[PDB]
């Protein structure tokens, strides 16, 4: 793909997410999910390889069933109500059925997938945007539309998501698969406040975002896609593998790294809302999360695997590329606890 | 020529509420004076500042 | 110079593409660079497709014409004379 | 003729049951044409004549012949009916059915209320009475979109524009 | 240092402390309050504006 | 040509709207009583 | 709602239903989900219409356009898929798991 073309179809998923962001009528927002889909396909399929494609099409199948029933939705709650803005949603079939699309669209589970599938058939590039960038706009439309969610269609969402996050990511071997899943716990985690307290998701996802983009950057440049592969990297830059640890440890939410703010947060907020067996569910699953961390630290840093004959050859050669973000990403998603009390510039 | 609004002198009196509307509920309290620091700054658990 | 060979190159070799262009920068340069655009807006808002509804005189609307055809309001003689 | 509507919104629901069996992709497209000119029928009798000749002249004319364009080039399918193996024939049997059923419990019963509230009575109730004068409503409105949804124009536009280079970076190998 | 230093040093922590323990059961309150009632200014979710209707005179008389 | 012919369109257009406009207080004050008419009619019946 | 706009949401749940429930060919969910956006024009229209919402009647149009290019989009996936494996049945998407 030409560097313009690539450039034009990323503003243009940016453009569709910010008019998600930005617009006040109905049609509007389901023109930006559209946008992002139209966007997104090319950019999945930007190395062309029949998983890939097969990548592609899951998606946009997804996607697609997602927008054919949130235009549904919108449609009945016009029949009903004769509004087109972004507010409380005046028929209860209308948000069931919205709910489950923008759930779709998010990957929560039982929507969940295609989210590993389409993970791992995409590149890492891909991926880090599909499970960053594009997680934005449904949850701003949730965002808006939390008042009217049914409470308990959205916590049975979030609770199953982070379970099979959880127990997706214990199985898994695959890098991209790993993240994927506990991509999906993580946007249980973000989703289960939602209904309670959206300043409390936003910065859930914040914090997801960065950890996410940490990881999946170091990933880049250690090259690795597999845990073996990944555990070969101690030989070439023991740096890479040790901040990967960090951010491992961080996404699994042990103190005192950044990932302990926003289960922290959410659940104070669960539980001024008198709700105590939800929160205790959820950290006592997300232990799972923490165990496949784990793992993957493990056999990346903690422990060192075998290597092979040709690593002398490239550890004369350095790497080329820079990520730039990639420093500050690693502190902001590690250090950042002692700042929680910024938790208001969010409001 | 016909096509140009016209002015009428009617007897009629101009309808007070023609809409029949009901009366529009009360405002919520609009602002109020001026803004001073936090009490004890953000009383977020352990956080003093 | 430069140009002007290229326009010739370009019409000796792709005329249908040189009218193209030519006949939509015309398109585009021409409409501003023209008076009636301004009366082709006054004849669409002149037309009277919806009723013109009378207003309650208050005795202080001079301008505003109570009648059925008297000097007082707008008048079409532009478009007559058009 | 007062229920013609609601006859061609029954015509309309099979049409559906015919396409959404997933027969042989031939056949379904057709089951799409069908429902598609009852559909158009439908917008017409409600007073929509852009919009029902919008579907015809787009989705009908050239969405679906695109459609079956693809489905005669790329043709690796032993062809067979809605009524053929049972696969099929019971998903569209059962769909009719299930129709008929709604539509008794909404004729013989006036309040029928499966998900939603449905009245029995003839949808000519709906209609308003109204005059619009020397107007067309329909196209005026759309017509306005030049006029007042100048950015729907624009986000639509460059949505259009993109499709196309993304048809063709998909579509390069 | 003297003990009266840590004695005056208690009871000033001690004062902060409960003050803010007050504040927090406060806010609170006052949260449930404004999020039952929307009579505060928390929890004041978007409705249409008025600006928006337009007055003019349409083309039915009876709107 | 087409020019003068199609202003002297709008001008014959601008005519026939005010010669609609004129008829249409008739129209009204008839659509009106009309609708009241059959509105009392079907209260008649629907008493009985 | 009338009888008409209960038809029309049938339409859709059916179409929805035989679009989650695929059988072998690809081209027949594409199938499905087009028929779900023709169902979803007849009802916004019919509502916009009904409604008098002048200013609204450009929402089927644009509904219309968006869903032919999500369509294009569709059949351009379906032809790789095809050319890749050689039919465009479901089952041929297999190599990603889980």
């Amino acid at each position: 793909m030409n560097p313009i073309i690539y450039t034009t179809l990323i503003m243009t998923v940016m453009s569709g997410t910010m008019l998600v962001m930005i617009s006040s009528h109905w049609l509007l927002i389901w023109i930006g999910f559209e946008m992002n889909l139209l966007a997104m396909i090319p950019v999945l399929m930007k190395n062309f390889n029949p998983r890939a494609t097969e990548a592609a099409t899951k998606y946009f199948l997804t996607q697609a069933t997602a927008s054919m029933m949130l235009m549904m939705a919108i449609i009945i709650n016009l029949l009903y109500s004769g509004q087109w803005t972004i507010t409380k949603m005046f028929n209860p079939v209308a948000m069931t059925m919205m709910t489950m699309a923008l759930a779709m669209k998010l990957g929560l589970s039982p929507f969940h997938f295609w989210v590993p599938e389409v993970t791992q058939g995409i590149s890492l590039q891909a991926g880090l945007l599909l499970l960053t960038w594009q997680k934005l706009a449904p949850l701003s439309v949730l965002c808006q539309i939390s008042q009217s969610i049914n409470p308990n269609l959205m916590l049975t969402m979030a609770m199953l998501s982070i379970l099979i996050g959880g127990w997706g990511g214990l199985n898994q071997t695959q890098l991209r698969k790993i993240m994927a899943y506990s991509s999906i716990a993580h946007m249980g985690w973000m989703t289960a406040v939602l209904p309670y307290n959206t300043t409390m998701t936003i910065l859930n996802l914040l914090i997801y975002i960065t950890m996410t983009l940490a990881m999946f950057m170091l990933l880049i440049h250690s090259s690795a896609t597999t845990t073996l592969s990944l555990s070969h990297t101690w030989n070439k830059m023991p740096v890479i593998t040790s901040l990967m640890m960090v951010t491992l440890l961080s996404m699994g939410g042990l103190p005192p790294l950044s990932g302990f703010m926003p289960k922290w947060m959410i659940i104070q907020e669960m539980t001024k809302n008198e709700s105590i067996i939800m929160p205790t569910l959820m950290a006592m699953t997300a232990l799972l999360n923490l165990y496949f961390y784990m793992r993957l630290a493990y056999s990346s840093s903690l422990t060192m695997f075998p290597s092979t004959n040709n690593m002398k050859m490239k550890w004369q050669f350095e790497h080329t590329k820079q990520m730039k973000l990639l420093p500050t990403m690693i502190v902001l998603s590690t250090l950042v606890l002692p700042m929680t009390p910024a938790l208001s510039s969010l409001n | 020529e016909l096509s140009k609004v016209t002015k009428v002198k009617t007897d009629r009196p101009l309808p007070e509420n023609p809409y029949h509307s009901r009366a529009r509920p009360e405002p919520n309290p609009e602002a109020e004076g001026d803004l001073k620091p936090a009490k004890h700054g953000s009383r977020l658990f352990f956080w003093t500042m | 110079g430069r140009i002007a060979s290229f326009l010739k190159n370009a019409w000796a070799k792709e005329p249908v593409l040189v009218a193209s262009f030519a006949i939509g920068g015309l398109a585009i340069i021409l409409p501003s660079l023209s008076p009636y655009t301004n009366y082709a807006i006054r004849i669409n808002r002149a037309t009277p497709y919806n009723y013109p509804v009378p207003l309650r005189d208050d005795g202080n609307m001079p301008d505003v014409p109570s009648h059925p055809q008297d000097p007082q309001g707008p008048s079409l003689e532009w478009l007559k004379n058009l | 003729t007062m229920y013609i509507a609601f006859i061609l919104s029954t015509i309309f629901v099979i049409g559906f049951v015919g396409f959404s069996s997933k027969p042989s992709p031939i056949y379904g497209g057709l089951g799409l044409i069908v429902s598609g000119g009852v559909g158009c029928g439908i917008v017409l009798n409600f007073g929509g004549s852009f919009l029902g000749l919008m579907v015809f002249l787009i989705y009908l004319g050239g969405m679906l012949v695109v459609f079956g364009y693809t489905t005669a080039m790329a043709t690796e399918m032993y062809p067979e009916v809605w009524v053929s193996n049972k696969t099929v024939f019971g998903a569209f049997v059962s769909g009719l059915m299930m129709e008929f059923c709604m539509v008794y419990y909404a004729l013989k019963e006036e309040e029928v209320e499966i998900i939603f509230k449905f009245n029995g009575l003839g949808d000519w109730v709906i209609y308003d009475t109204g005059d619009s004068g020397f107007f067309s409503e329909e196209a005026m409105g759309i017509a306005a979109l030049y006029s007042y949804g100048t950015w729907l124009v624009i986000v639509t536009g460059w949505s259009l524009l993109i499709g196309v280079v993304v048809i063709m970076e998909i579509t390069r190998g | 240092d003297g003990p009266e230093k840590n004695y005056e040093k208690t009871m000033a922590i001690l004062q902060i402390e409960a003050e803010k323990a007050e504040l927090r059961l406060k806010e609170l309150e006052v949260r449930r309050l404004m999020r039952a009632r929307g009579d505060g200014p928390w929890y004041q979710y978007p409705t249409i504006d008025k600006a928006l209707i337009d007055h003019s005179p349409k083309t039915t008389p009876d709107n | 040509s087409m020019m003068k012919w199609n202003r002297e369109r709008r001008r014959l257009q601008i005519e026939d709207f005010e010669a609609r406009i004129a008829l249409m207080p008739l129209f009204q004050a008839e659509k009106d009583r009309r609708v009241l008419q059959m509105l009392r009619e079907n209260l008649e019946e629907e008493a009985i | 709602m009338p009888l008409v706009y209960m038809n029309i949401i049938m339409a859709f749940a059916i179409a929805l239903a035989g679009l989650l429930m695929y059988r072998s060919h690809l081209m027949s969910s594409l199938l499905c989900l087009e028929g779900m956006m023709l169902s979803l024009f007849i009802m916004s229209t019919l509502i916009i219409l009904n409604t008098h919402f002048t200013l609204a009647n450009m929402m089927p149009i644009i509904l219309l356009v968006f869903a032919a290019c999500e369509a294009a989009l569709g059949l351009s996936l379906l032809v790789m898929v095809s050319n890749t494996y050689g039919t465009d049945y479901v089952q041929n998407l297999n190599l990603l798991q889980c």
